[PDB]
């Protein structure tokens, strides 16, 4: 598995040629690229944070598509596997999980989100009605409702 | 007569190291580790091959080669950069 | 002999706490112009003012 090395000597051209193969534009590709040159120490394995950015770009980006065909997120999923050696299921989920924590505030990760604000109202106010980051969104079970009827 | 090699080593391991250790020595106002210190790591990793008569180095000479530079450039420091130093390089030094 | 050999006298901080008052030590036993080269007997006399900050 590509997940289990550490402290991998990664360089410029191979986070190009993994958006690629996602059909992602040069806009938000050059922004996955930048936050590895910031974050190059205080890593583990540093597939796992590229696999979490790219993966979690691609629903925002193609959401249009997921709600009317349930079978693209089933596919996005297995193509990852065979690109870093893997055949868990449970690794891809652990990992598009860990690094959403850490761009869930930032700038490029909001305008991502209003192009394709009332979630960080409340939680600046104190209010005791904001979404908290326990359950399941709305628009995930949607996704595995239909995942297994096919 | 014998002559070991280096031979299937763990070159992205070696990267790794003197990558964060030039990053500590900045932040905290140590020694400048230049490019001499990174071929300090083989010689030493090399001579630990020759004491087993071995012609190859495999990842237990490499691994005791990083704890003895950074035993000695931990320890050629202050106090307060000796109590940091320790805890952040202890991976590399506690080996599996 | 436990009642010639001495006079015998007479008759819980926080994690937080305990580590302010190891701060405001140095703080005033020591001059502010060498702090950047450590964190980056004067302890006979009177202690120094600092800031909060």
């Amino acid at each position: 598995s590509l997940l289990v090395k550490k402290y991998c000597k990664m360089t410029t051209e191979e986070i190009i040629r993994l958006c690629n193969d996602f059909e992602l534009p040069r806009e938000v590709a050059y922004k996955i690229v930048d936050e590895y040159n910031i974050n190059a120490s205080r890593l583990v394995c540093p597939w796992q944070l590229v696999c979490g950015l790219v993966l979690n770009c691609t629903f925002i980006v193609f959401n249009e598509r997921r709600r009317k065909d349930p079978r693209i997120d089933h596919f996005i999923v297995s193509k990852m596997c065979s690109l870093m050696l893997t055949s868990k299921v449970d690794d891809v989920i652990e990992c598009v999980k860990l690094v959403k924590e850490l761009i869930i505030g930032e700038k490029w990760f909001r305008d991502l989100q209003i192009r394709y604000y009332d979630e960080i109202i409340f939680r600046k106010l104190g209010s005791m009605l904001q979404t908290t980051n326990i359950l399941v969104t709305d628009d995930q079970y949607n996704i595995w409702k239909k995942r297994i009827e096919m | 007569k014998i002559y070991p090699k280096l031979h299937q080593m763990d070159m992205d391991k070696v990267s790794r190291v003197y990558a964060d250790l030039r990053r500590e020595s900045i932040s905290t106002g140590s020694f400048p580790i230049t490019v001499r210190h990174l071929e300090s790591i083989l010689r030493i990793a090399e001579s630990f091959a020759k004491m087993r008569l071995s012609e190859f180095v495999s990842s237990y000479d490499l691994d005791r080669a990083i704890k003895v530079v950074v035993d000695s450039f931990v320890d050629a420091q202050k106090v307060s950069v000796r109590r940091q130093l320790r805890r952040s390089f202890a991976i590399y030094t506690l080996g599996h | 002999i436990k009642l010639f050999l001495s006079t015998d006298d007479n008759l819980d901080l926080s994690i937080i706490s305990k580590y302010l008052l190891i701060a405001s030590y140095i703080c005033s036993y020591l001059e502010p112009r060498y702090d950047a080269s450590i964190f980056s007997n004067p302890r006979y006399l009177q202690p120094s003012l600092f800031a909060i900050e």
